[PDB]
């Protein structure tokens, strides 16, 4: 970090915009665009669906389904997921049980 | 005649198939069963072209086309095709592909149709005895 | 807006800008988190203040709080003497742009 402060001290340091004659005006401007886009990317991510705690899990649920033959590409429940759905529990062990 | 929906039309087609099916299977006659096949497909079109969004329709035409009288097994698979885009819950349709590959000397891509459609319907006896 | 010539640089300096104060806050976190820091943190320390009130007036702490949770610094800060009794004179200005 301290590094990256000496790097924008002397990025800081030779400006062009600081010379120019529509500095402040322009410059403000940007100031409440960016914050705004920024406010608004925040909360589109709030809105969005990788915002759920729980949604890695859920797509390593579906491999874990893909790698034994439950689930086709792009979702669709194959014989041995339908299978294991109309079972008690333990649904993966009893199928994968009954095709070996 | 007095009241003219595409269900009826669509019926009116399965009935003089079934005449022609009934007349060869008799073997009472041949060649002289080409009108009444011809007046079932265009039964089956007129019904397709008045609602062309119905799996039924492309199913049943696709079927009648690959009657051993016709022997068109291009717009049959083509009907079919269209009928499971229509509506992707099919087996029917499915297995119809899969005897129409089956029949035709392809053994491994008839096996991928019917493992598939027994996949969306456990129960259709039809896939399982392809499978057999 | 359009910053082709002498503002090129305008909206990245700006991000210089925005990046180097989270740093400094940050060592700023890790100049008062630091049990190092806390220690040092006695009288015979001269500071730069840097709020609202003291805009980064030097001054010279002359006693930590005893609580050390609730660090409170009586610290002799230099300002302008006031040469007026009204708050009436203060209003809003120019947002200062950050210069080099």
């Amino acid at each position: 970090g301290g590094l990256r402060a000496r790097k924008l001290e002397e990025l800081i340091q030779g400006a062009q915009c600081v010379h120019s004659p529509r500095f402040p005006a322009q410059y403000l401007k940007l100031r409440e665009r960016m914050q705004i886009q920024k406010e608004m990317e925040r909360l589109r991510f709030l809105l969005s669906d990788q915002s759920l705690l729980l949604l890695p899990e859920y797509h390593q649920r579906v491999e874990v389904l893909r790698t034994l033959g439950y689930v086709d590409e792009a979702g669709t429940v194959k014989l041995a997921g339908r299978v294991a759905c109309a079972m008690s529990s333990h649904e993966l062990l009893l199928t994968e049980l009954m095709f070996d | 005649k007095l009241m003219s929906t595409s269900n009826t039309w669509c019926d009116l087609g399965i009935n003089y198939y079934r005449q022609a099916q009934h007349l060869a299977e008799t073997g009472s006659n041949m060649n002289d069963l080409k009108e009444l096949l011809e007046k079932s497909l265009h039964c089956l079109k007129k019904a397709v072209r008045l609602d062309s969004n119905n799996h039924l329709y492309w199913n049943a035409l696709g079927v009648v086309a690959c009657y051993s009288g016709i022997g068109n097994y291009a717009l049959a698979q083509h009907c079919f095709i269209k009928s499971i885009q229509s509506e992707q819950i099919n087996a029917v349709a499915w297995t119809n592909l899969g005897v129409l590959y089956l029949t035709n000397e392809n053994i491994e891509q008839a096996h991928e149709a019917f493992k598939m459609a027994q996949s969306l319907d456990p129960s259709y006896l039809m896939c399982w005895i392809g499978q057999a | 807006p359009d910053m082709t010539g002498q503002l090129v640089d305008l909206p990245e300096y700006y991000s210089w800008g925005e990046e180097l104060t989270e740093t400094q806050h940050m060592i700023q976190r890790r100049i008062m988190e630091s049990v190092n820091g806390l220690k040092s943190l006695s009288a015979g320390r001269v500071v730069v203040v840097k709020n609202q009130e003291h805009h980064n007036a030097l001054g010279v702490i002359l006693q930590v709080s005893s609580n050390s949770t609730s660090r409170v610094f009586t610290t002799l800060v230099l300002c302008d003497k006031p040469l007026s009794q009204d708050p009436q004179d203060r209003g809003p200005a120019t947002a200062e742009v950050p210069y080099p």
